């Protein structure tokens, strides 16, 4: 019944819905954060502060393991190995393909760790879904048309896309097992920063700050000194 | 979430009575007219509630030959 | 026309005209005409040109069609009562 | 059918809680232009008279119209000791021998009951009492509810009320046929 | 190349039209023997027997109508040879009128000749 | 500024249904003579104009009606 | 059965909003029209000039049912245009019974088959045609003035809606607007004529009017002048609806503006019902006795229309460069032959009238299918001509100019000969079917004294043959301005097609180029059945012509 | 408590409806010959009142005499119109 959290169920906070995979998202964000910190020198207190905190949270996240994780990961290792070209960002883009009505995965590497980012076609009512959700680019150009117009109309996509039912050279990526609802609660009682989904919001904020903290080089000496009498107010004596 | 009539007919009818009441009970009432035509009239003839004869809307002329009256003649005037 | 018919005994249809034309058709006409942008000078044509053709077609249609009407419609010095 | 008619009759008069469309004009007038229903009592007498008229017609159709529930039928059923001496004894548990004056009251009362002025008066006081009760229910409705948005009133009419009405348009003549109760359409009554 | 549920929806509609056209064709096949537009030797005998069996039972030949003699005549004018217009418009007779296009003297004649046959047999024994 | 199409639909759906109910008022003042045969025809006429009403109900022609989980799912595989 | 079909289809399309669900509703509209053909086919076991049904407001005739079934089949052939995708992919590896029945092919079909094309997305298009068909088969069987009026409006209003259904084309909405505004004025004429009939005769029944005309036709206070004056106004409205000159300026403009799929239906169906209805009206308004009544015969308007339609239709078509405007004018010259056969009321003219209408409805249909198929064929072709670049609604009417057909013999030789065999039938060259139609109309006219019109007809037939040959010279006498698409055959450009089996296991994979994309079978087979009927009629003429001889034997019988 | 002041206008409306029905029943009574007025009158009722006028001179007049008075045969009114028909 309530063994697992429904994904996208309201959390109590408006606009924040239950994460489909909270543990792996948090792991992905932490490791990605640790990788961008190597653009920053070692003697900056910013990097040490972010490193220590990030590693501290990374340790507690890894302290909990979903049931069946060891079994699942062994199959997923092989499934990647024998079908690597299916999940390659250099082959199928950062998105896992263009057939949004079909399953899309991609292998991504951060900081010595391997992740699969699988984007799943949205579950819609059959009573409203046209052509199983295949995106409508419009009608094909018909009639007397030029070579250039046919190209900009997408004709070369005939020899690239695939029928969504065409699954012979491909293998289905199976998702990671989730934490239980009680396990998620225990994760929350360790990290100590509220709801798991709200921790991901903070965690993906630390990821974005590194890009600004490197571009501005905050560890460099003070730019503009206070000229004399700049922060002087009305103090007596 | 919301059911499908042709997968679960009884389960759809409960949802529609609860979630689309004005629409659901419109089709219910409309069906009761067809039912009431089929049911009450035979039961009425079972209990002996005979339908009333039609009222006359024209002069009621009796059939057959004229009766050859005798009476009320010009001499009586 | 609705009153003309009510006045001569045709109440239901005379009331039907009221309910249907003035009630609903001319209302739909008013909606569309009060929402479409209309520049009242682009709909104006030189009407003075078509006076001769108005003169010609008025005589020809009137002279022919009137013979087709029945006696009861054109029933209206000894006057028949 | 009566409830739908009364609700339809409030919405038809543009009265609150169905007046948000004409209500929003005063909120977007701006700093350059203004309304036109200003010094005119016409569109106010046209409005109040259409509310009163929608109350009289609502009473004509569903309440009695001018029909007073006559108590003179009840007294006939209860009273059984008719007396020619004017006593007018009643065969009831709270009854006694009344002393109604034949010369003074009964002769006068009987005549006034059959007067053309008195009977017409009660027929119009009945229709008036019934119209006034409905005038109360219009005023009570305006003081009880907030306003409905135009799309929501449109949904009420087109996806709730009219479907129910067309369902009842099927059912009603079907029952009148099933119980031999189609009335005669000749001039009777 | 339709989506997931589209063919199931269409199968339902094609199925209703099949029950519709299927019943109209079955009814129209039987009723043309009544009209004389199909070989009807079997049904002439079944008609002669039943209609004569009704006469001798005192029954109205075509049954009793709750409708007025005038509404019975409107009904009859609407349904006479109407299965011939089935491909455009569906109509069925559900009224007990006595206007059926046939001279009913034969049913009465045959009832009379059948009654006179049975009476002699009873008198013989 | 473009005008909204729903104004047109209000007048049209009224215009047709108002013509349709008008065609039924003669039935209500002729019921006794019409009887069963008239009822059946009127039921057929009521049924046809009802089906066209469920079409605008089914399509929101009056345009009165019609007024989230993330697809991105990450999996952890471990070290290389 | 047409009415049970509209209500059932209406209920289904009322609760769905899915546009992918249109191809299947058009397939059921073809199955629906097949049950109607099974019902009218079985209603043909009697002889009668007519049987009044439903209170006398309708009639049934042997000529009425034959035309009901002809209407249903012409409708089933146009419906195929919206029930099957325009192109298909075929490989000899998937061509046997075991394959087409138990195996399956999987590939990316969307851009090959134009799955989300416009004509594949309207959901109410199968329903609107079925309401037009209903008005047509009611007009055929109308026995009363009101019934005529209510039927003609049911058919006319649905034609306007079909002409406006491509809501996102400036051309289509313009054409529907021209059609409604000129069509509404035509309806006033039809309504004026019927009103003046009832107001002078006291009757709305055609048979009563026929008897009032029958008693008058004898060689004092009440001359029946109204019948011929009323029917002349009445026929003016029906002349406009069939686009006979002088009331013809609307058809070239409307037929060119609306999409070609649509102009197949609109430019065929209304003539079949209007011309069958007029024939019965001409037979019973005849003046057997030469009296003053025949001097004002309403049939003179048809004789003047036919004469004017023969000239206008063949002269104005000489300078057309747009193919659909050309075909619109060609139809006006064909109604000048239909109208002459109707105007001469004889046993031979009616048999020639019945043949001309059926065969012309069948052949102009082939001219519309060939045009639509050629448009779909150029998907694997490209062009650099500067004039084709500026055409409008290039998707709703792919072929618009006669110059876009230059060198089609080089692209598709037999499709070009199908368009040749069909156009030579319009000219009236033997042994083609359209010869045997003009032969009968000319023989009927000559036998009964219409020598002057016959000489006019054969003169304009030479003139009308000029613009037909310009189409033939353009397809065969020149080299195409359309070249194969270079990318479709690039050696590196191939689409992978998977052969599965019943339990969805790969049987084979195949590599396919644009050379493996063809026309769909419903279009190819329909074209070949009609081209063969036009070319082989001289060997298969007994049943078709005999049906007409029997039909006119009853209408004229007794 | 009962706010009879707010109730005063409603009583006014009831008194006005009473006066219309009161005063309209009496004007019709006198108009109809001090007898109650006719209501749902069809063609039959109107012609019956016309023959009442023929016998008495009043559309509401009533007489039980078995024989019609001399002249009754010629007083049958045939209406004449100029236009409608
Ligand atoms: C354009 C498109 C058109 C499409 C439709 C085509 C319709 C074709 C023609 C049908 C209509 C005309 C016939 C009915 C008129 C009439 O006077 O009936 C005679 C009939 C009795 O006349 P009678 O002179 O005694 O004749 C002998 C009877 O057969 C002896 O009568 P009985 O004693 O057997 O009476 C009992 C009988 C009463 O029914 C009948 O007898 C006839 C009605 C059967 C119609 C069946 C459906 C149509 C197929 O009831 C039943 O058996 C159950 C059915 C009741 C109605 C159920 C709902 C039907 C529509 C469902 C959707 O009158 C009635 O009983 C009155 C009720 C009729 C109601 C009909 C409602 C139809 C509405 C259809 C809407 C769509
Ligand atoms: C008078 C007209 C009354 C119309 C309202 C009837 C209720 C209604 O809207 O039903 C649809 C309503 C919506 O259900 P849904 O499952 O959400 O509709 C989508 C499905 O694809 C269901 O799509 P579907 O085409 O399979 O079903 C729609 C259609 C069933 O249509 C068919 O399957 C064949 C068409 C029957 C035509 C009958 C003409 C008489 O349902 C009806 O209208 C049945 C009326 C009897 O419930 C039904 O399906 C009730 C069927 C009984
Ligand atoms: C006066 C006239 C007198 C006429 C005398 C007879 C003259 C010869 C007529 C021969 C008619 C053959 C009809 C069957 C046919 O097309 O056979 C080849 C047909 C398609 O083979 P294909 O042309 O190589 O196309 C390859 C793919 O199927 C790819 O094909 P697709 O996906 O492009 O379309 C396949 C199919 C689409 O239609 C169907 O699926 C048929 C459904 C039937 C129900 O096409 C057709 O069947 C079109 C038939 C049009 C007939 C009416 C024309 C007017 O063979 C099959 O696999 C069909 C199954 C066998 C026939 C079953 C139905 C027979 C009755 C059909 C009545 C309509
Ligand atoms: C050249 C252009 C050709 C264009 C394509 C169309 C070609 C055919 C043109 C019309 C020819 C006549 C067709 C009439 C309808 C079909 C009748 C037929 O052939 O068989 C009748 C038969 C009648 O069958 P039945 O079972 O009713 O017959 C009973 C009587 N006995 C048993 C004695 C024969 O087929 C049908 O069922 C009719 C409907 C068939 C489905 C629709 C077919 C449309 C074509
Ligand atoms: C026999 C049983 C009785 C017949 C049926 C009675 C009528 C019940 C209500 C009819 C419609 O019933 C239901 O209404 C809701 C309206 O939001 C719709 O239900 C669905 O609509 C669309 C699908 O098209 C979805 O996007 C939406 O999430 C869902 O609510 C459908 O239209 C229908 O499934
Ligand atoms: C179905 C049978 C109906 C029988 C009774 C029919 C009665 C019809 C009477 C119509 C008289 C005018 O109708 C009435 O006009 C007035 C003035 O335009 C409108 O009143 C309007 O102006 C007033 C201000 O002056 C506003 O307070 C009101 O909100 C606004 O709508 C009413 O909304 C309308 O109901
Ligand atoms: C190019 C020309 C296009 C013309 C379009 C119209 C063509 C019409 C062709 C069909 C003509 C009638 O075809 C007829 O169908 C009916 C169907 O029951 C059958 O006819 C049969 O009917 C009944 C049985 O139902 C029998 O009692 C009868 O004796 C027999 O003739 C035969 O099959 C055929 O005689
Ligand atoms: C005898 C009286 C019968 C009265 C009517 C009986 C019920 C028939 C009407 C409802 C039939 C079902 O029709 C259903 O209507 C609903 C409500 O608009 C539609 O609703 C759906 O589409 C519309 C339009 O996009 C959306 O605004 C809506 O949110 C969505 O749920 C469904 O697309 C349609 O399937
Ligand atoms: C490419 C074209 C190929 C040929 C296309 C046309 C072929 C079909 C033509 C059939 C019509 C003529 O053929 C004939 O006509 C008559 C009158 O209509 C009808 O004849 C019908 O009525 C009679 C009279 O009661 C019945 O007894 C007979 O059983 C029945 O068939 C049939 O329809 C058909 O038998
Ligand atoms: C000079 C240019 C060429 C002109 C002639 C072309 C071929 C003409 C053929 C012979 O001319 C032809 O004569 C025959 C018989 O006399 C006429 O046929 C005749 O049939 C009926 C028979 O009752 C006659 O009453 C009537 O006078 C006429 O119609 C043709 O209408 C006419 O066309």
């Amino acid at each position: 019944k309530g063994k697992f959290l429904v994904p996208g169920a309201p959390t109590g906070l408006t606009g924040l819905g239950t994460h489909p995979s909270p543990r792996s998202a948090l792991l992905y964000l932490y490791h990605s954060t640790l990788e961008k910190l190597k653009q920053i020198p070692e003697h900056s207190v910013y990097r040490q502060s972010v490193e220590a905190v990030t590693r501290h949270r990374l340790a507690l996240v890894e302290s909990v393991v979903p049931e069946g994780y060891d079994a699942w990961v062994e199959r997923a290792k092989k499934l990647l190995e024998e079908h690597a070209d299916q999940f390659d960002p250099t082959k199928v883009g950062p998105e896992g393909g263009e057939e949004v009505q079909g399953a899309r995965a991609v292998k991504v590497e951060r900081d010595g760790r391997v992740f699969v980012v699988s984007r799943l076609p949205k579950e819609e009512d059959e009573r409203v879904l046209e052509w199983d959700g295949e995106v409508d680019e419009g009608p094909e150009l018909e009639g007397s048309r030029t070579l250039e117009e046919k190209i900009e109309g997408g004709l070369e996509k005939i020899f690239t896309r695939r029928d969504v039912k065409d699954t012979v050279g491909r293998v289905e990526w199976e998702p990671e097992p989730q934490l239980t609802a009680e396990q998620v609660a225990e994760l929350e009682n360790k990290i100590g920063a509220g709801l798991i989904e709200e921790v991901i919001q903070v965690a993906e904020g630390e990821l974005k700050l590194v890009d600004t903290m490197v571009k501005a080089r905050v560890w460099e000496p003070l730019e503009e000194q206070p000229r004399p009498g700049q922060w002087e107010y009305f103090e007596r004596k | 979430t919301t059911p499908r009539f042709w997968s679960t007919p009884l389960k759809y009818c409960r949802w529609a009575a609860r979630e689309r009441p004005a629409l659901f009970f419109s089709v219910v009432i409309g069906a009761l007219g067809p039912v009431t035509l089929a049911t009450v009239p035979p039961l009425r003839r079972l209990i002996g509630d005979v339908d009333a004869a039609p009222i006359p809307l024209t002069y009621p002329i009796p059939p057959g030959p004229r009766k050859q009256l005798k009476g009320y003649d010009d001499d009586t005037e | 026309v609705s009153f003309y018919l009510i006045l001569i005994g045709l109440n239901f249809v005379g009331l039907s005209y009221l309910i249907v034309y003035i009630g609903a058709v001319s209302i739909l006409f008013l909606f569309i005409l009060m929402l479409i942008n209309i520049r009242t000078s682009e709909l104006q044509s030189n009407t003075s040109n078509s006076i001769p053709l108005t003169i010609l077609v008025g005589i020809i249609i009137s002279s022919f069609l009137f013979k087709m009407l029945p006696y009861g419609v054109i029933i209206s010095k000894n006057d028949l009562f | 059918v009566f409830i739908i008619f009364f609700i339809g009759s409030v919405a038809e008069t543009n009265r609150a809680p169905f007046d948000l469309a004409e209500a929003e004009s005063e909120l977007v007038s701006g700093f350059m232009t203004e309304h036109a229903a200003v010094i005119f009592v016409f569109f106010f007498l046209a409005e109040y008279g259409s509310i009163v008229l929608m109350c009289i017609l609502t009473s004509i159709l569903f309440l009695g119209g001018y029909l007073l529930i006559s108590l003179l039928d009840i007294i006939y059923n209860n009273l059984l000791s008719w007396i020619v001496i004017g006593k007018y004894i009643i065969f009831i548990f709270p009854f006694w021998g009344p002393v109604f004056i034949d010369l003074g009251l009964y002769e006068i009362i009987s005549y006034l009951y059959n007067a053309p002025t008195v009977e017409g008066s009660f027929y119009g006081l009945s229709l008036g009492v019934k119209t006034s009760i409905l005038i109360f229910v219009f005023i009570w409705t305006r003081a009880s509810f907030p306003r409905i948005r135009f799309d929501q009133l449109m949904s009420f009419c087109w996806t709730v009320l009219l479907p129910i009405l067309f369902a009842l348009i099927v059912l009603v003549p079907c029952i009148l046929y099933s119980f031999n109760i189609f009335p005669v359409n000749i001039s009777l009554l | 190349q339709v989506g997931r549920g589209g063919f199931a929806k269409a199968m339902r509609l094609a199925g209703f039209i099949g029950l519709a056209g299927g019943f109209l064709y079955f009814y129209q096949r039987s009723i043309l023997r009544f009209y004389g537009m199909s070989e009807n030797a079997r049904e002439v005998e079944m008609d002669m027997r039943e209609m004569t069996d009704r006469v001798k039972a005192g029954l109205p030949l075509y049954g009793e109508s709750r409708l007025s003699p005038a509404m019975q005549g409107v009904a009859a004018r609407q349904s006479r040879y109407s299965a011939l217009f089935f491909g455009v418009m569906p109509w069925f007779n559900f009224v007990n009128h006595n206007q059926h296009g046939v001279d009913t003297a034969k049913y009465y004649q045959q009832a009379e000749r059948e009654l006179e046959a049975e009476r002699l047999a009873r008198e013989q024994a | 500024s473009p005008f909204n199409i729903s104004f047109f639909i209000y007048g049209l759906v009224f215009l047709l249904l108002d013509l349709e109910i008008l065609l039924l008022y003669p039935f209500a003042v002729s019921e006794y003579v019409n009887s069963a045969y008239g009822l059946a025809a009127a039921l057929i006429f009521i049924g046809i104009i009802t089906i066209g009403f469920v079409y605008e109900l089914g399509h929101d022609a009056l345009k009165v009606h019609s007024r989230l989980k993330s697809s991105v799912v990450i999996s952890y595989l471990g070290n290389i | 059965m047409i009415m049970i079909s509209i209500l059932s289809l209406l209920l289904s399309t009322s609760v769905t909003l899915r546009r992918d669900m249109s191809i299947l509703f058009n397939r059921i509209s073809i199955i629906a029209l097949a049950y109607c053909i099974l019902h009218d086919t079985m209603s043909l076991s009697f002889i009668s000039k007519g049987i009044g049904l439903h209170g006398g407001l309708l009639h049934i005739t042997n000529l009425t049912q034959i035309f009901h079934i002809f209407i249903f089949i012409i409708s089933i052939l146009i419906l195929q245009l919206t029930s099957f995708y325009p192109r298909k992919v075929w490989i000899p590896e998937y061509s046997s019974l075991k394959d087409i029945f138990f195996n399956k092919i999987l590939y990316y079909r969307t851009k090959i088959i134009n799955k989300m094309g416009e004509h594949m997305k309207i959901i109410e298009y199968p329903l609107i045609l079925l309401f037009v068909i209903s008005g047509a088969v009611f007009l055929i069987s109308t026995n009363d003035l009101v019934s005529i009026f209510l039927s003609i409006e049911l058919q006319s209003y649905g034609l306007y809606l079909l002409s406006t259904i491509y809501r996102n084309s400036e051309l289509s909405t313009t054409g529907g607007l021209i059609y409604f505004l000129l069509g509404g004025l035509s309806s006033c004429f039809i309504l004026l004529g019927t009103s003046l009939l009832y107001v002078n005769s006291g009757t709305t029944s055609l048979d009563g009017l026929y008897i009032l005309n029958s008693i008058s036709d004898v060689n004092s206070w009440y001359k029946p002048y109204y019948l011929n004056f009323s029917l002349l106004i009445f026929s003016i409205g029906f002349l406009f609806k069939v686009s006979a000159a002088p009331f013809h300026f609307w058809s070239p403009d409307v037929y060119d503006a609306i999409p070609t799929i649509v102009t197949t239906f609109v430019a065929i169906i209304a003539k079949i019902s209007i011309f069958i209805f007029l024939l019965e009206l001409v037979y019973y308004t005849n003046s057997n006795a030469n009296s003053y009544l025949s001097e004002f015969s309403w049939t003179y308007a048809l004789l003047i229309s036919s004469l004017l339609s023969l000239i206008i239709g063949t002269v104005v078509g000489l300078t057309q460069f747009r193919i659909k405007r050309l075909l619109a004018y060609s139809t006006i010259s064909h109604v000048g032959f239909i109208l002459l056969a109707l105007s001469v009321s004889s046993i031979e003219s009616t048999q020639a009238f019945i043949f001309y209408l059926i065969q012309y409805s069948i052949s102009n249909l082939n001219a519309f299918f060939i045009l639509i198929t050629i448009g779909f064929s150029l998907y694997g072709y490209v062009t650099n001509n500067k004039e084709y670049k500026s055409l409008l609604d290039k998707n709703n009417s792919p072929i618009q100019l006669i110059s876009q057909l230059k060198g089609y013999f080089y692209i598709n030789p037999l499709l070009s000969l199908s368009l040749a065999i069909t156009i030579f039938s319009f000219v009236g060259v033997p042994p083609l079917v359209g010869f045997f139609a003009k032969q009968m109309v000319l023989s009927a006219a000559l036998d009964n004294g219409y020598i002057f019109l016959s000489l006019i007809a054969i003169i304009t037939s030479v003139i009308g043959a000029v613009y037909y040959l310009n189409v033939i010279k353009e397809i065969f006498f020149y080299s195409p301005e359309h070249e194969v698409n270079p990318v479709l055959n690039e050696s590196d450009s191939n689409f992978s097609l998977r052969i599965l089996n019943e339990k969805n296991v790969l049987i084979r994979s195949v590599l396919l180029k644009g050379r493996n994309i063809f026309i769909s079978s419903p279009f190819s087979i329909t074209i070949s059945i009609i081209t063969n009927v036009i070319l082989l009629f001289i060997f298969m003429n007994k049943e078709w012509l005999s049906m007409g001889t029997i039909l006119v034997q009853i209408l004229f019988s007794a | 408590p009962v706010p009879f002041e707010t109730l005063i206008p409603y009583g006014i409306i009831i008194a006005m409806f009473g006066v219309t029905g009161a005063g309209m029943a009496k004007v019709r009574h006198m108009f109809n010959g001090d007898k109650r007025h006719r209501w749902s009158v069809d063609q039959w009722d109107k012609q019956q009142m016309e023959r009442d006028r023929r016998l008495t001179g009043h559309l509401r007049g009533q007489t039980d005499n078995p024989i019609a008075p001399p002249g009754f045969e010629f007083n049958n009114p045939w209406k004449v119109x100029x236009x409608x028909x």
